[PDB]
């Protein structure tokens, strides 16, 4: 007689997780390239017509 | 462990005891040379012949050996040993087991009699 | 046998640990296994070729390293491992990187060890049948005079070995483990002697580290995975 | 959890004397329920809160600057 | 079939032989789109925002002196010499607990005292070589040696650290309470 | 002649520090018919060693004879990858070289003691 | 879908047996078949070198073939190449002291063919200062467990390079395991104060060393026991 | 594909409630990652020192074992029938490749086969001269297989490996590590 | 030699406006100069240190 110990459910116990859950997460790399792409171009529109507009001050001045 | 270590030797034995005796003769050369590395190397507190006179004494110890076998066992662990000086691996406190007499007086009292051994009977 | 019972609640116990483990190791392995530094330290450090790896003795995920696929768990199975299904890594390169990507499938295989013993665990005797061997219950040495007298030489005697010789090999997470005991008939051992498996690690150290530069010298290390308890004792 | 919004309510629950009492005993804030006391003078308390992580429900409010 | 000699059946499995390496040209991926992600490090991004996740979530530190981790009742600290009820020292002399200690950290002198009961005179644990392997407290017929649950006994001699046998009878006086729930809890599974 | 028995640097395999090794069954066949020659010419046709190696090497040529392709013959053969069993047919002739000078097949010239060999009954 | 209304495990239904069944049988039945072809296998190998091998022993799958030490290098380059063998991983190797044998150490060589899944064992004898010759020369790895077995045990390996102690003091005088050598030694340590140094001193102990292996038993505990020969390798009674 | 991922809200983890799920489903690399804390009500409760199973235990044995009468322990004891070491000689080898074998006896005259025993017992026929004097039937049944070659040697159990390779694998295709089973 | 450019473009650098369209060439053409003997460094690997690990290139050709 085996009384009073620890034993598994009569149904067993639901299934773990033990595969590797690494699921490739991201745009494109070509759409963060694209995104470079503008973020950069824009960032050089605002710097150099901030450069013309100083030329004209220091003409002025 | 392809390549063995600076001052090692492949250990082999000689069936012939003059080979075995330019063995420890090329040896006494061995240790003779190394004895002010060892001074250096240690720091110890005395002089380089000190040294040089252990090394004789301890050859002095086994002079009148007649087995060639024990002969053998004997060399290989006085190489062991001189490899084992002479790379720095032993230091100075195993180094000093060598010199225990002259290092300090152990004090008073010294037992050479019978009676003064038996005063503290052999302590 | 075994010391004990299980506590009264623990078999429950290590399959809501085993679930959030799953997750747990995954994260582990995100800043690593493609991390481009730890590449780049790591992808022909200690090179180990396969016939290389037999004459210096190695052996765990150190042989299965470098293409040999060698377990003792499925080759000459004991305690119950064939009973249980799981599968075994094992490297193509000899390098620390195939080292390293078969431990972290065999945390893998090993949870999926603990959710298949988890799930099939029998009732029954936890230590072996006979009170000549291991000690009486409590309950019964107290009501015994037979299992008393198994209880106290047990313990200030022993028990007695047929004599006999044996090596037996399993395989530690460092590798293969094992131990040689020269039994005389009495009730202390006549010799033991492990082999540690980091030992012959250890000892192949200058055969791989030749040529390679003092920061390889070190991710080395982590490979034979040197614990110091094993290699002198 | 590590949040501010449980450090303030528990500091609101425990009242500033306790507060301040707490705050130079632990660097944690804490509401129990007063469990029990010690033969030596120790009160003890159990966290019914929520947001609690394992280990965290018990523990000891000293008597003495000097406490072991 | 007959194997030759050198042969078992276990010959090599089916598909034991690797597959060519790749070149560069027999790739998915596009040059751009690979160096879109040698360029702008993606991997190491992925990795980087693995820990800003785990800047934002709870710690797992317990305050020590306030708050104590976990406790089986199987668990070993310092060491304890019960009694009866009703006051009666319960060691009976029978050397069990010294002939099973894997380190001899148990001393005993025993003699018959003034009732005829079998006693010991002398007990002595040296608690600097003792292993707590708990072979003292299975061995034991009567239970009189147990191992209480406190490892909060940190000395600064070695002279403290040595138990005589009145060390031992004020421990077990002092943690009864206690090693009651110890072996209500164990004593069906020892 | 000279013959090559395992690829240092090539295509990659399973195994590291082998590699593919180009024409696999002629450095085979010859290595076999070397190991052969030597054995029938200089050891003694009553001796064990010599009928089982020579047996042996035997079924390993007639299957290497037989089957066209690579891993057909592998999977009859019964150790590992061709390159491996190159490896080996390799030093069983260097084995069987050595054999010849050992001289195996003599009575044993150390007797034990009685006293040697006792262990506890 | 929430961590609060997740099911517990403690209460559900749990397997209850009334009654466990276990049959009970011999662990040494499971061997007998592998044991004669162990067996058959051995019979072979001593039939193949007749010069080298003394004899052999088969416990219970454990194979040992008994060699002498001058007959150490052939055997061994044998269980490497011969491919029936292929015995090419070194396992362990070490020394066991008899004293009341004239030839007081014996040398132990295990192997493993991970080919064949195969293990071995080779002994040999060694005295005291005569020697064992290596197989370093074979196997790479095999020179630091022959080390070990020197330091140990002064067995000797001729033909060795670094042989020198390994796990010792450097300045350490003796062999540990051996059964002349006392357990707790013949030196100890301490730190003088007035050299400023550590000092090597003779043995003193606050405790002494109390062995409880005298108070063995006084009867013979096991019996001879049965035996795992097949009815081929054992000699046929006349008629 | 048994082993795959399941979502957070099977795995015993305090995780997140409200809005602040719904947020934390937003930010994560996969969603069903548990944080790690164990749920305070279910893990170890109650605690070791109270159980009631622990009053209501009793020791385990099986049957033929903790039977009352039927066995007796001599039947069913295994540490006093070990089996002992076989330990042959050269000479004893010699004795079975020219006597026989108790499977196959090649003795006739038994007791003139106890002297013809004998003279190998003290030594007078050699091992090598035993194997020359032994027929080729002999030599090809029980010193070598019966087909000439030589005996493999030999494994209790024998494995055969079976490499997964598909989507079953541990690793996709580009990883340096395979699985074996 | 690569920091006494650095320092040699530090005057450029704040002349810019006024050698519109031709200290822009010029300074075009000192660049260009630089990097060619910097591509000489990097063809020949001269920052770079082997290592003499190598894994057995040469065969087993026997007899
Ligand atoms: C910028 C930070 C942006 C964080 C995004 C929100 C993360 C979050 O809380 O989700 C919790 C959520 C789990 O929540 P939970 O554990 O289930 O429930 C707890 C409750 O939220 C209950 O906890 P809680 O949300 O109520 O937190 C308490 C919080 C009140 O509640 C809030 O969280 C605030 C509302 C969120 C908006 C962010 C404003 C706070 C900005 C911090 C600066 C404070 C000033 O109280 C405070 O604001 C403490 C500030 C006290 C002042 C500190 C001393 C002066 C500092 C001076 C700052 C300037 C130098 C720096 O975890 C996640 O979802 C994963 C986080 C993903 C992170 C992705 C990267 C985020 C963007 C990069 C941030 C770079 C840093
Ligand atoms: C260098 C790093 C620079 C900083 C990081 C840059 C991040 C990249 C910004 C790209 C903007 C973006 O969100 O992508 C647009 C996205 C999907 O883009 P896609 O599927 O390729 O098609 C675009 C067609 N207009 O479109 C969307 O996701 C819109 C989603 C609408 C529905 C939401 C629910
Ligand atoms: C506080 C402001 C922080 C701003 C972030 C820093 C600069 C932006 C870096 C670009 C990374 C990126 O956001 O890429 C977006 C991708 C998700 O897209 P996908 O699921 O893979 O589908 C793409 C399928 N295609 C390819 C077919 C189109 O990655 C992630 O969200 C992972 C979590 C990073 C969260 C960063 C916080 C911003 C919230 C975004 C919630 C969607
Ligand atoms: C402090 C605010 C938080 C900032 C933390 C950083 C956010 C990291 C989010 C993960 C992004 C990722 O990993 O994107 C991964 C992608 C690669 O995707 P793939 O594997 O090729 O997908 C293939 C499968 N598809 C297409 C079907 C989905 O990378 C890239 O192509 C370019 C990497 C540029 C990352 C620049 C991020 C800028 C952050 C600096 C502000
Ligand atoms: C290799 C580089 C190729 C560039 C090709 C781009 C052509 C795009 C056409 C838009 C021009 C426009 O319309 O924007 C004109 C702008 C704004 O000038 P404004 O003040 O509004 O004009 C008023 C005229 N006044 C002053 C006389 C009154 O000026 C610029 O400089 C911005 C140009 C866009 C930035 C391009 C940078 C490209 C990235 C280079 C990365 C190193
Ligand atoms: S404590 Fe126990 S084992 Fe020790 S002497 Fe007392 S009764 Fe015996
Ligand atoms: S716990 Fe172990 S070492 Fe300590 S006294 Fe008990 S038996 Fe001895």
């Amino acid at each position: 007689p085996s009384v009073g110990q620890d034993l598994p459910p009569v149904g067993g116990y639901e299934p773990v997780q033990w595969r590797r859950n690494l699921p490739a997460r991201g745009f494109r790399p070509l759409v963060y390239l694209a995104a470079l792409c503008g973020i950069c171009g824009y960032g050089f529109y605002r710097a150099l017509g901030g450069i013309q507009e100083r030329r004209e001050l220091k003409r002025e001045k | 462990a392809i390549i063995a270590t600076a001052f090692a030797e492949t250990v082999k034995f000689s069936g012939s005891k003059q080979e075995l005796q330019k063995r420890t003769l090329a040896l006494y050369r061995q240790f003779l040379r190394g004895a002010p590395t060892f001074a250096d190397l240690y720091e110890v507190q005395f002089s380089i012949p000190t040294i040089r006179t252990k090394i004789r004494q301890e050859f002095e110890r086994h002079r009148f050996v007649d087995d060639l076998s024990i002969q053998n066992v004997l060399y290989a662990k006085g190489h062991m040993e001189y490899q084992e000086c002479i790379n720095f691996w032993k230091q100075q406190a195993q180094f000093l087991k060598y010199f225990p007499e002259e290092d300090d007086i152990q004090g008073r009292h010294q037992p050479s009699n019978f009676v003064d051994k038996f005063l503290k009977n052999r302590a | 046998g075994v010391s004990q019972d299980l506590p009264a609640g623990l078999l429950d116990d290590i399959y809501m640990w085993a679930t959030q483990f799953g997750d747990r190791l995954d994260e582990i392995e995100e800043l690593l296994t493609d991390n481009r530094i730890w590449k780049l330290r790591t992808v022909n450090i200690g090179t180990v070729t396969a016939q290389d790896a037999l004459n210096l003795g190695l052996s765990g995920p150190m042989l299965r390293g470098s293409g040999i696929p060698f377990d003792i768990r499925k080759n000459a199975p004991y305690d119950a491992y064939d009973k249980v299904d799981f599968d075994v890594p094992v490297g193509m390169n000899g390098d620390c990187y195939d080292r390293y990507l078969i431990r972290m499938a065999e945390f893998r295989q090993s949870l999926r060890i603990i959710e298949q013993c988890c799930n099939d665990m029998p009732a029954g005797a936890v230590k072996v049948e006979d009170f000549k061997i291991n000690s009486p219950p409590r309950n019964l040495m107290k009501e015994d005079m037979e299992a008393l007298i198994h209880h106290f030489l047990l313990y200030t005697k022993g028990y007695s070995v047929p004599p006999g010789e044996t090596y037996t090999a399993i395989e530690a997470p460092k590798g293969e483990m094992g131990v040689y005991v020269v039994s005389d008939g009495s009730e202390r051992p006549y010799k033991c002697k492990i082999r540690a498996p980091g030992f012959a690690h250890l000892g192949a150290f200058d055969h791989i580290a030749r040529g390679h530069f003092l920061p390889d010298a070190v991710a080395i290390i982590g490979t034979m995975d040197l614990v110091f308890g094993e290699v002198d004792r | 959890s590590s949040s501010l919004y449980r450090v303030l309510r528990n500091a609101w629950e425990v009242g500033p004397r306790s507060y301040w009492k707490q705050l130079n005993s632990i660097g944690d804030t804490k509401s129990g329920r007063l469990v029990g006391t010690d033969i030596y003078g120790n009160k003890f308390y159990e966290t019914d809160h929520q947001d609690e992580i394992h280990l965290r429900t018990r523990y000891v409010e000293y008597k003495e600057k000097d406490y072991d | 079939n007959i194997y030759a000699g050198g042969s078992a059946a276990a010959a090599p499995p089916a598909g034991f032989r690797i597959h060519r390496p790749a070149t560069w040209e027999e790739s998915e991926e596009g040059a751009l789109s690979k160096a879109t992600k040698y360029f702008l490090l993606a991997e190491m991004f992925r990795g980087l925002y693995v820990v800003l996740e785990q800047f934002f979530r709870a710690p797992y530190t317990i305050y020590y002196p306030f708050e104590k981790g976990p406790v089986s009742p199987r668990f070993r600290g310092e060491h304890a010499l019960r009694r009866y009820p009703s006051g009666e020292e319960r060691c009976i002399a029978c050397k069990l607990c010294e002939a099973i200690c894997p380190a001899l950290a148990i001393t005993i002198d025993a003699e018959e005292r003034i009732d005829g009961s079998r006693r010991t005179t002398k007990y002595d644990i040296d608690m600097t070589k003792c292993i707590y392997c708990g072979y003292c407290q299975e061995s034991c017929p009567v239970d009189a040696i147990v191992e209480t649950p406190n490892v909060e006994y940190a000395t600064e001699t070695r002279e403290e650290l040595l138990y005589n046998k009145e060390k031992l009878l004020a421990n077990g006086d002092k943690w009864e309470l206690e090693l009651q729930y110890a072996l209500d809890a164990d004593a069906p599974y020892r | 002649q000279s013959v090559l028995v395992q690829m240092r640097e090539g295509t990659p395999i399973g195994l590291t520090g082998i590699y593919q090794h180009p024409n696999p069954r002629p450095a085979l066949i010859a290595l076999y018919e070397a190991t052969l020659k030597e054995l029938q010419d200089k050891h003694p046709k009553d001796s064990v060693y010599r009928q089982s190696i020579e047996n042996l090497t035997a079924h390993r040529k007639q299957i290497v004879e037989d089957n066209e392709v690579s891993e057909v013959i592998e999977n009859k053969i019964g150790a590992g990858l061709i390159e491996e069993v190159v490896i080996q047919a390799h030093e069983e002739l260097e084995l069987a070289k050595k054999m010849s000078e050992w001289k195996p097949w003599e009575e044993l010239e150390e007797k034990p003691l009685e006293d040697q060999w006792v262990y506890f009954n | 879908p929430s961590w609060e209304n997740i099911k517990d495990i403690r209460l559900d239904p749990k397997v209850h047996v009334d009654e466990v069944y276990e049959p009970i049988v011999n662990p040494a039945d499971r061997y007998l078949q592998h044991v004669s072809d162990l067996h058959q296998y051995a019979k072979y190998i001593m039939a193949a070198l007749p010069k080298y091998i003394q004899g052999f022993s088969v416990w219970k799958d454990e194979l040992t073939l008994h060699v002498a030490p001058s007959a150490v290098i052939p055997v061994t380059t044998f269980l490497r190449d011969n491919t029936s063998t292929q015995y090419k991983s070194i396992i362990d190797i070490t020394a066991v002291d008899y004293p009341s044998r004239e030839n007081r150490f014996e040398v132990v060589y295990n192997f493993l063919s991970v080919r064949h899944n195969s293990r071995i064992r080779l002994k040999t004898y060694a005295t005291e200062v005569t020697p064992v010759p290596s197989i370093t020369c074979l196997y790479e790895g095999a020179n630091w467990f022959e080390r070990e077995a020197y330091d140990m045990y002064g067995v000797f390996f001729e033909g060795h390079p670094d042989l020198r102690r390994i796990m010792t003091d450097y300045g350490f005088e003796g062999h540990p395991l051996r059964k002349d050598f006392p357990l707790t030694g013949y030196t100890e340590v301490r730190w003088d104060e007035e050299k400023r140094r550590v000092v090597y001193e003779p043995l003193e102990l606050t405790q002494a060393f109390r062995n409880f292996s005298a108070g063995s038993t006084a009867w013979e505990p096991v019996g001879p026991g049965r035996d795992d020969r097949p009815d081929s390798f054992k000699l046929p009674t006349p008629k | 594909l048994p082993g795959g991922p399941v979502p957070v809200f099977k795995k015993y983890t305090v995780g997140s409630k409200g809005i602040w799920e719904k947020l934390r489903v937003l930010l994560a690399i996969a969603p069903n990652r548990s944080t790690g804390n164990p749920i305070v009500p279910l893990y170890r409760v109650p605690t070791p020192g109270s159980r009631p199973e622990a009053n209501v235990y009793q020791d385990p044995s099986s049957y033929p074992t903790n039977d009352i009468a039927e066995n007796p322990y001599w039947k069913r004891d295994h540490r006093r029938a070990y089996p002992q070491t076989a330990f042959f000689d050269q000479k004893t080898v010699t004795g079975l490749l020219e006597l026989g074998s108790e499977a196959t006896p090649r003795i006739a005259d038994g007791e003139a086969g106890t002297k013809a025993l004998a003279n190998i017992a003290n030594g007078g026929v050699s091992f090598t001269q035993a194997l020359g004097k032994s027929s080729k039937d002999v030599i090809y049944g029980e010193v070598l297989t019966v087909n000439g070659l030589p005996p493999v040697a030999p494994t209790l159990a024998p494995k055969q490996w079976k490499i997964i390779e598909g989507e079953a694998a541990i690793y996709p295709k580009g990883y340096p590590c395979r699985t074996f089973h | 030699p690569f920091d006494l450019e650095i320092s040699t473009l530090l005057p450029y650098v704040m002349s810019i406006y006024l050698v519109s369209n031709y200290g822009f060439t010029i300074v075009l053409l000192f660049l260009l100069i630089l990097i060619i003997g910097f591509v000489y460094e990097i063809n020949t690997n001269a920052l770079k240190i082997n290592k003499h690990n190598k894994p057995n290139t040469d065969s087993l050709i026997y007899k």
